[PDB]
């Protein structure tokens, strides 16, 4: 179960195949699988917690002794000193998650690890892991059209703004400015609008500057359509 | 002939059956085994094939030397007699042309 | 053995000779196999492997596989050169030759530790695999038609086939038709530089795409880069190599001037020179500048002022795409700046995929050129992704350079098992044991198909030999119904010239293995 | 998750770890098979040395450390405790049994089916051999033992001396042979005593119709040489007497010390007149002699011997009709010794032995006993020369006890591959596979003999196969089951007329035992290893 | 791993050329130590002694080696020694000329039991051949026996002193010669002793006609010069002694104190009596004797010596025929030892020398060498030991060979003739050991310093004539000469051993080629 292969040969000659083999692990099918199956649990288990508004926040300390006080999953993630290659991967998942949609960094990880999950009751019964692979997609493919069934579709006109309020404060109900929730989705509703190409195009995010300067209050923050700059 | 792996000082893999090749990537250390082993090298510049011709020879040469020695010759006239032979082989050797 | 004062090698010179060493060497071979053992058939599994710095490879392709194994067995490494082989001349079949040559070895080695002379041994499996490839490229199935929707299908058909090992084989009809799509744009050389493959962070499979054009990500844009329109519907690209900012004329050259006239005169020439090159360009119509070269600031500002496009720092392989796709021609000089040098598109457009920035040259009609992106969870994902459509592509090139084609599954080496065996059967004897060997390690890919799939080999390989010997030539390993079927109505086909590539290389290890007697290693020099 | 303080192995890794260790113990020996298998030379770390062929001693010799190569290792064991011969060929078929069952388990066929498969092979190769190949030896005669001896030493130190190694084996046999109850003559070998000393050349080995003792009279003057020996066998020492642990001795009066001191002594002089008087010339005894009674027999002319082996004692009193006595005690609470205690034979010698004395007890009466005295060239010489001995005589008691002998030089083995061969379509459908492989393991002795021979194996190994198809296939070529190797020559030959015989118990215990050591081998597919 | 870490195995060629070597490194370790012109050698002991000598089985036995087949051929030359006494050297040399006309053969594809084969019948033929060759010995004639013993010990430092040496030797193996019971040995080792005193002239070493020792008187007062002693051995203490039973004894009265040391004394008294009643001169005994003993013995005028050896009491028991006794109630008149016609202790050096030296018909003796210094005295004992070794042999078996070489170019000779009519595969290693035998003439010649292959090849020529079998080399002039005017000669015996011997060395280590070892003794 390590070690690579102790053979030596059969005649009692030296028997070398790969560079520092006495030095280096390996691990073979299902016990791998359940391996790879716990570490994947265990980050799945850590994450869940910090879902939905009643989540907790993570406290994260860097290699320099900085803390950062944290609810979004990828930058819990992103943050996080792991080494099993499990971990690096869920942690790719989240950062995934969050450069292509911005949301729900949280959720795949939970989804991830539920159905690593169930695969290992389900390898367990002696089911080959493609075929449970094979049952994933295949049920994903209908919970995606089943989605699209049952979506409904809101107005992103610049008159009326409340549906887009209303998905803002569902964003931001998860974090810690829910204390000013409604301005603070206010203001982002109105920064994307403001800069945005109307012809269903792209939001350039770089023609938003987020600045924070510490002092004031947090119900202190507010839009400014122009420009603030660290001059004089 | 089989062909032989020969792993050099830096790792580069040599498999062959060309005795030149096998002498050149071979640390060899005894002076005697370094003269025969220029004599293969010389063989290959000039002619280019018949190195193994060489060694073998050469070899066998010298352990029939020792035989004569230890029988009772003196190492000058197992140096003659075998330059006399020789002479008479290299004679010899053309009327072999066929 | 004496101390003999004077030894002959240097100390520490390791030698082993006889028949012991040849049997190490299989067995080494065997343990090389065996690393890439479970990698075979749609059934396969991924193998994962950490460098010393950290960083994890998973891969399925056995050339893969191998490289980032550490081997330093000299016998064990005939096998990962001969994948590399595969992977260089075929680019599909890496983990097909490793097994049939560790196979062939092990089929032989019994007879290697009767005191078999080992010649004999490698003449037949030289007269073997000669007649191996001769029956296989006799009962190739090739159609004489020159129909372009049938040569298609037959693309498609190879590329899924090809594709169906893969973590992207839930989705190897879209890729596959993606593939044969990219191919068929290629003009005469089907060069891999003229395919772009851009692997983007996040998105699913189905969301990525092939661009009928280029496709590049943004590349360090200066300020003012964001007042130009990053939309056009007809432009004119000029591709350049200059580098469009304000910097010395030369590396060497020197000013001397001793008057303040001649000191303004020298700014404002420098600045003229620069506003020239800008007003070339401008003036030559093109609407959007790709440049090879850093592309300054100032000229950023001053094709904003013009509702220009700019983009400096292009790589080299990009510029060749774009030209290859929108049809100019890259220069290095400004001062003639005709049309006939200027590319040109449909629509152009920035776009924002996955968190990162994208330019697109869609809509050119006489392009020669693609580009995949792919889109996936993980930066390993998206290297197999493309580690499997480079696979898909290659296959595709080899089909077009010529559509012989055998039915996969195990079929065709069932046939040729048989057919070896009844050869076999013919000859005084001594040769008689070692093709038959040859013919039942010729059985190692369907018995492995089964064993991934989690069947019961014995009973698929009887089934198999006993259909194959009553008549039926394309009949292998159905892996959905766990039975047997013909796989050429099934459409697992794959090119003729893959098996006998797999087949020449395999025998070739098989022999030069085989020939070996004695190994001698010499110890390191500077250890450190 | 285990978190067991140790090393795990499971699945094909520790199958092929075992099967690995099972075939580097069968490498070792593999060259020390058949007339052209040669010796092999063991050194202790210390500089001592072991010059040997026995496979049996080379693996208890060897330092071992993994199990299954153990249990291979106390299965030579086992083979050499319960036949003497074949301690080779059972580690070497075991070996080739577990390789082939591996290679059948990593095609995926189900080790329980192997199993049953080599148990039902090993049965009907047993019962092949029982009713095919067996040859009786009552029309064969005393040239019959002489062949069997003669294959025996083949492959040893004593081979080509073989012609008068042979003749002395079956003598000695022949003279140390008993009838007991039920009427079953048995030979119990063991009681040859096997005397190792330096000197002349092998061809002067001598066969003593009698027996010999590594001792030496106790006194010089004593004479070394009686004629018509009056042997007295005792048991306790002949030394001054001494009151036990529970006796002191406490004096008052200073008048009893010397006649106590001087008892003490004559308790034992008295024993020693009643022992000589009534005749005795040689007396031997386990225990000790003093100087005294040393002297008691230099007086009276007889030979005393000190310190004797019990079981070369018990040896001699049986064979010279002597009855061991651990006291001079009769029924009447009285010392006593009658003359009925006496063994008697025709000479007893000292004689001298390359700078050494032994004592030699020369044509016992009431009972034929038998010696060999081996002279080498050294003492590695002697030792192998001993135990080649044994394995000879060791054949002879197997050949004479059980008397049938089957063909040697592998036509065992290729009659059972094919009989095997044939037999298993018949029975099962994956068992069938398992007694195929049976078969074809079985073939390994005759190619381990061919390959020894730096000869051609493959065709030699096809004629003999051929010839024994046609044997079982034709009715009236029956004649060819006895086609066998010749090594020197490396052509078939029928060895029945050849001489080349051995005992069928070899066959089958090999059989036996290397199938059951398979088996338990093969059941291993999880290994846990804890930490020390 | 299977085997241990330390076991290291090596097998093939590569064993089989490294014995070969070994036993021929082995060989040249002593080959200029052969013939009358051999060269001595310093052997310097471990402990801190020096062991000057040419002797081979003296040199060979003081080599540590490593090599497994070293080890092998030690034990050869000790197995030699042992059985004959000489021909140590060629024994050796011939196993390793055998041994490299088999490596020959090895280095072809010829398999090692063919060879051993041809070997065993070569040997078969050889003893033939010597025992064809043979001339018997009339042991009545002193002077052939003297020739012989000459002959024996012409090849070391002794042969200086020739005569004296042969008459030594011969007169203490005759002595020493014994018959009883219809049993006959000879004995050389527990009897006939050799004892040096370094100091004196080599010259006046002599066999004494009985037995001496490194003793003296217990006290002064008794004679030290007795003309005709009648000697009385004892094995038992002279003195009071604990018994092995525990004997605590319990005094209450006040005399009985006294009591107990008079009644020791009255019984050192009653053993003396018992001793006395025999009316002997001289007194030996194992143990010690106690100072009353020794009053009551000199009340009575007998000489007495205590704590000697139990070796030196058989050997004055051998010389003066008596018997040695332990009970001195039991002493009968057989027991006395009359038959000595001297007894002396006269002092040599610093140091008391006890002499029994004039004794009629004595059955044991002491040969005392006077020498330069130890070293030298030391082999003038071992050239002795070889000198007598001879003459046993020759003694027993009356036969007797030709020597420097002429026996060994005749059985090669004979055994070529019969080569001739093999026609078979065996014949080239049959001819190849047959020559073999040629390597004692070669090195004979080679230690004269004459030229080997002229005098070889005139060798050969003349033993293919009709009568020439007793034709070898003048080991000290390099030529020709008739063994049957040269008067060298050797006892069939001796060359009948080391040739089985040389012959079973080379099949012991030509049936070898594996080799494993590291292992722990396991026990
Ligand atoms: N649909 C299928 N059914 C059965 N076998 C298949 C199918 N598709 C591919 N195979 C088999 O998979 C093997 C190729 O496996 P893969 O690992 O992708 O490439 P390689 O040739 O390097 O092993 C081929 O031998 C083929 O016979
Ligand atoms: N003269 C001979 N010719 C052919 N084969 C022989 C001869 N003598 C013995 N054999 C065979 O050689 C095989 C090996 O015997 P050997 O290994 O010496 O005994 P062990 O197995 O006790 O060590 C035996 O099975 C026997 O049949
Ligand atoms: N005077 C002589 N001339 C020639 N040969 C002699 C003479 N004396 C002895 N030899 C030979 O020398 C050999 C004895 O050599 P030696 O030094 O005694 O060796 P080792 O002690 O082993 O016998 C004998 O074989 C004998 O034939
Ligand atoms: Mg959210
Ligand atoms: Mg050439
Ligand atoms: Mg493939
Ligand atoms: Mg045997
Ligand atoms: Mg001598």
């Amino acid at each position: 179960a390590s070690m690579g292969t102790l053979a030596f040969d059969e005649y009692g000659r030296p028997f070398l195949i790969i560079k520092d083999q006495d030095r280096k692990s390996r691990l073979m099918g299902l016990e791998a699988l359940k391996s790879h199956i716990m570490a994947a649990k265990a980050v799945a288990n850590t994450m869940r917690t910090s879902l939905g508004p009643n989540g907790l926040d993570k406290m994260m300390v860097d290699k320099d002794g900085d803390v950062t006080v944290t609810n979004d999953g990828a930058t819990i993630l992103s943050m996080m000193d792991v080494d099993h290659q499990i971990a690096k991967l869920m942690v790719e998942l989240s950062k995934s998650q969050d450069d292509e949609i911005g949301d729900g960094t949280t959720g795949v990880v939970v989804l991830a690890g539920a159905l690593l999950e169930e695969a290992e009751q389900l390898l367990d019964r002696g089911i080959h892991p493609i075929r449970i692979a094979d049952g994933y997609e295949q049920a994903a493919r209908v919970a995606i059209e089943h989605l699209d069934k049952i979506s409904d579709s809101v107005l992103v006109d610049i008159k009326d703004t409340e549906p887009l309020i209303q998905t803002a404060k569902t964003t931001l109900g998860s974090k810690v400015v829910n204390s000013c929730h409604r301005q603070m989705a206010e203001i982002a509703v109105n920064a994307v609008l403001t800069v945005a190409d109307m012809e269903r195009r792209d939001v350039d995010f770089e023609l938003i500057k987020v600045e924070g300067k510490v002092g004031g209050r947090l119900e202190d923050t507010k839009l400014i359509k122009g420009v603030i700059v660290d001059k004089d | 002939g089989m062909n032989k792996m020969v792993i050099n000082h830096l790792e580069k893999l040599f498999v062959t059956n060309d005795a030149a090749t096998i002498l050149r990537e071979l640390e060899v250390q005894h002076p005697a085994a370094k003269m025969i082993v220029m004599a293969s090298h010389m063989q290959e510049q000039e002619v280019g094939d018949g190195t193994n011709f060489v060694l073998v020879f050469a070899g066998a040469l010298l352990e029939l030397a020792e035989e004569l020695l230890r029988i009772g010759l003196s190492v000058s006239e197992v140096i003659e007699g075998y330059e006399i032979a020789c002479r008479k082989a290299h004679e010899i050797l053309p009327n072999l042309v066929c | 053995m004496m101390p003999t004062p004077v030894i002959l090698l240097k100390e520490g010179t390791d030698s082993s000779q006889g028949i012991p060493q040849l049997v190490s060497n299989i067995s080494a071979c065997q343990v090389i196999a065996e690393a890439v053992r479970t990698t075979l058939g749609p059934r396969g599994m991924d193998k994962l492997i950490v460098d010393g710095r950290g960083k994890a490879t998973i891969s399925n392709d056995g050339a893969t596989i191998l490289k980032l194994l550490d081997v330093v067995h000299p016998a064990a490494k005939t096998l990962v050169d001969i994948a590399k082989s595969q992977d260089a001349e075929v680019g599909d079949g890496t983990t097909s030759v490793t097994l049939l040559a560790a196979e062939f070895l092990k089929q032989v080695k019994p007879y290697v530790e009767e005191g078999l002379h080992p010649q004999i041994i490698i003449r037949a499996f030289r007269t073997a695999t000669q007649l191996a490839v001769n029956k296989i490229k006799e009962i190739a199935v090739t159609v004489k038609k020159a129909d372009k929707v049938e040569q298609r299908k037959l693309l498609e058909k190879c590329a899924m086939t090809a594709l169906s090992s893969k973590l992207i084989s839930q989705q190897k009809a879209f890729f596959a038709k993606m593939v044969v799509d990219a191919v068929m744009m290629l003009d005469d050389l089907l060069q891999l530089k003229m395919i772009g493959i851009k692997k983007v962070q996040g998105g699913a499979l189905e969301d990525s795409q092939l661009v009928a054009g280029v496709a590049f990500k943004k590349t360090f844009s200066y300020a003012g880069f964001e007042m130009q329109p990053k939309k056009y519907h007809n432009p004119k690209i000029a591709l350049l190599n200059v580098e469009l900012e304000l910097k010395a004329e030369k590396d060497n050259a020197e000013i001397r001037v001793h008057t303040v006239e001649d000191y303004q005169a020298i700014v404002d020439a420098e600045w003229n020179i620069l506003y020239d090159k800008l007003e070339k360009i401008h003036h030559s119509g093109a609407k959007v500048v790709l440049s090879k070269l850093p592309i300054g600031d100032v000229a950023t500002q001053y094709f904003a002022d013009r509702d220009m496009f700019c983009a400096g720092r292009v790589p080299e392989e990009d510029l060749k795409r774009t030209m290859m796709a929108c049809g100019g021609s890259i220069q290095t000089s400004v001062n003639a700046l005709s049309a006939d040098v200027l590319g040109r598109c449909q629509v152009f457009e920035e776009t924002q995929i996955g968190g990162e920035r994208y330019n697109f040259f869609t809509g050119c009609p006489k392009a020669k050129t693609c580009t995949f992106i792919l889109r996936g969870g993980a930066e390993q994902f998206m290297e197999e992704t493309e580690r499997s459509l480079h696979d898909a592509i290659m296959i595709v090139r080899r089909a077009i350079k010529n559509d012989s084609v055998v039915a996969g599954g195990g079929a065709i080496e069932m046939e040729l098992s048989k057919y070896l065996r009844d050869y076999s059967r013919t000859i005084p004897g001594k040769q008689q044991l070692l093709i038959g060997a040859y013919a039942k390690a010729l059985e190692i890919i369907p018995r492995q198909l089964c064993d991934n799939a989690g069947f019961d080999a014995t009973n698929i390989l009887n089934k198999l030999r006993a259909r194959h010997a009553q008549g039926g030539t394309w009949y292998g390993v159905d892996i959905n119904n766990e039975d047997i079927a013909d796989n050429f109505e099934a459409f697992v086909w794959e090119p003729a010239m893959v098996r006998i590539n797999a087949l020449t290389a395999a025998s070739e290890a098989a022999c030069l293995i085989v020939s070996v007697d004695e190994t001698i290693k010499n110890p390191r020099s500077t250890v450190d | 998750p285990l978190s067991v303080f140790g090393d795990r192995s499971t699945g094909e890794t520790i199958r092929s770890q075992n099967v690995m260790a099972a075939a580097s113990i069968a490498n070792i020996v593999k060259s020390s098979l058949g007339p052209v298998g040669l010796d092999k030379m063991l050194v202790d770390d210390i500089g001592d040395v072991t010059i040997t062929n026995d496979g049996a001693t080379i693996l208890k010799l060897l330092e071992v450390e993994h199990p299954a190569a153990k249990v291979l290792c106390e299965l030579a064991d086992l083979q050499d405790k319960e036949v003497g011969d074949g301690t080779t060929s059972v580690v070497i078929i075991a070996a080739e049994l577990l390789k082939n069952a591996d290679e059948l388990v990593k095609q995926k066929i189900h080790p329980t089916s192997v199993i049953s498969g080599y148990r039902l092979a090993c049965k009907e190769a047993v019962r092949y051999i029982n009713e095919n190949l067996i040859v009786n030896t009552d029309e064969l005669g005393r040239d019959c033992l002489i062949n069997a001896a003669k294959t025996s030493m083949s492959s040893k130190i004593i081979g080509i001396n073989g012609d008068f190694f042979a003749n002395m084996v079956v003598d000695a046999v022949l003279a140390i042979k008993y009838t007991d109850i039920r009427g079953q003559p048995r030979y119990p070998v063991n009681s040859v005593n096997i005397l190792k000393a330096h000197g002349r050349s092998q061809m002067e080995s001598m066969l003593i119709s009698g027996y010999a003792l590594n001792c030496v009279v106790g006194s010089q003057g004593m004479p070394k040489r009686i004629v018509n020996a009056k042997i007295a066998c005792l048991d306790f020492s002949l030394q001054k007497t001494k009151m036990k642990l529970g006796v002191q001795v406490v004096i008052t009066d200073p008048e009893k010390l010397d006649q106590i001191r001087q008892r003490e002594s004559d308790i034992t002089k008295e024993r020693i007149q009643k022992i000589l008087a009534t005749g005795a010339n040689v007396i031997l005894t386990t225990g000790g002699i003093d100087d005294m009674c040393l002297k008691y027999f230099v007086e009276a002319g007889a030979m005393a011997v000190r310190r004797v082996l019990k079981r070369d004692l018990k040896r001699i009193a049986k064979a010279s009709g002597a009855t061991i006595l651990s006291t001079l005690a009769n029924l009447e609470g009285e010392e006593t010794f009658e003359a009925a205690m006496l063994g008697q034979a025709e000479e007893v010698v000292q004689e001298r032995i390359c700078d050494d004395e032994l004592i030699l007890i020369k044509n016992t009466k009431a009972r034929t006993s038998a010696s060999i005295i081996l002279r080498g060239a050294n003492d590695f010489m002697c030792d192998e020369m001993e135990r080649s001995l044994h394995d000879a005589l060791c054949v002879v008691k197997r050949v004479l006890e059980s008397k049938s002998v089957v063909p040697g030089g592998g036509a065992v083995e290729a009659a059972l591959s094919i009989y095997l061969e044939n037999y298993a379509t018949s029975m099962g459908s994956r068992e069938q596979l398992a007694i195929a492989e049976f078969a074809r393991s079985l073939l390994v002795i005759p190619n381990t003999l061919a390959v020894n021979a730096a000869q051609d194996s493959t065709d030699l190994v096809a004629k003999l196969r051929a010839f024994h198809n046609e044997a079982q296939v034709n009715p009236e070529r029956k004649n060819l089951k006895w086609i066998g190797l010749d090594l020197s020559n490396g052509k078939p030959r029928d060895n029945k007329q050849a001489g080349v015989f051995e005992p069928t118990i070899v066959k089958v215990k090999s059989l036996k035992f290397a199938t059951e050591a398979a088996i338990t081998i093969l059941r291993i597919d999880d290994l846990i290893k804890l930490h020390p | 791993l299977v085997l241990s870490q330390n076991t290291k195995r090596e097998s093939g060629r590569k064993v089989q050329s490294g014995n070969i070597n070994a036993a021929k490194t082995i060989a040249d370790i002593i080959r200029t130590c052969l013939g009358p012109k051999s060269m001595m050698k310093m052997l310097l002991d471990p402990m801190g002694g020096i062991v000057m000598t040419n002797d081979g089985n003296a040199i060979l036995r003081e080599i540590q080696v490593q090599h497994p087949a070293a080890k092998s051929m030690i034990e050869i030359s000790r197995t030699q020694d042992e059985e004959v006494g000489d021909g140590t050297t060629s024994v050796i040399i011939l196993a390793g000329e055998m041994l490299s006309v088999a490596e020959h053969f090895l280095e072809q594809q010829m398999h090692p039991t063919v060879v051993i084969s041809a070997y065993r019948k070569a040997l078969d033929d050889m003893i033939s051949t010597l025992k064809k060759i043979s001339i018997p010995v009339d042991i009545s004639d002193s002077d052939m026996m003297l020739n012989i013993i000459n002959s024996s010990i012409t090849t070391k430092a002794i042969s200086r002193w020739s005569s004296l040496a042969c008459n030594i030797a011969l007169d203490a193996v005759k002595m020493v010669q014994f018959e009883e019971n219809g049993r006959k040995e000879i004995d050389i080792k527990k009897y006939a002793r050799v004892e040096k005193i370094p100091g004196g002239i080599i010259e006046d070493s002599c066999v004494l006609r009985g037995v001496m020792i490194n003793k003296d008187v217990t006290h002064p007062r008794m004679r030290r010069y007795i003309k005709n002693p009648r000697i009385v051995l004892l094995d038992s203490s002279l003195e009071y002694k604990k018994g092995e039973s525990q004997t605590d004894i319990e005094i209450t009265r006040e005399e009985d104190f006294t009591r107990i040391l008079q009644m020791e004394e009255e019984y050192i008294q009653q053993l003396c009596e018992d001793i006395i009643q025999l009316k002997p001169d001289v007194v030996i005994t194992e143990k010690g004797i106690s100072d009353l003993a020794q009053h009551y013995l000199m009340r009575a005028n007998i000489t007495a010596i205590r704590r000697v050896r139990k070796t030196d009491n058989n050997r004055i028991a051998r010389a003066c025929g008596a018997r040695i006794v332990s009970r001195p109630e039991e002493l009968r008149e057989d027991d006395v030892g009359t038959g000595a016609g001297l007894l002396e202790i006269k002092k040599i050096g610093d140091e008391y020398f006890t002499f029994i030296t004039d004794c009629k018909d004595p059955k044991a003796c002491t040969i005392l060498l006077r020498g330069a210094s130890k070293e030298i005295l030391s082999e003038v004992e071992r050239n002795l030991q070889d000198a007598m070794q001879v003459c046993r042999n020759v003694l027993l078996d009356p036969q007797l060979v030709p020597g420097g070489g002429a026996s060994e170019m005749a059985v090669a000779h004979a055994l070529t003739e019969k080569s001739k009519a093999m026609t078979g595969v065996e014949q080239w290693p049959y001819r190849a050991v047959a020559q073999a035998l040629e390597v004692i003439p070669r090195t004979l010649i080679q230690n004269c310093g004459a030229s080997t292959i002229r005098l070889l090849t005139s060798l050969r020529a003349k033993h293919t004539q009709e009568n020439c079998e007793t034709w070898g080399v003048n080991g000290e002039t390099g030529t020709l000469v008739d063994m049957k005017e040269l008067g060298i000669w050797e006892p069939l015996a001796v060359k009948l051993q080391t040739y089985k011997t040389a012959v079973e060395t080379a099949v012991l280590l030509l049936r070898i080629d594996d080799i494993v070892s590291g292992h722990k003794k396991k026990g």
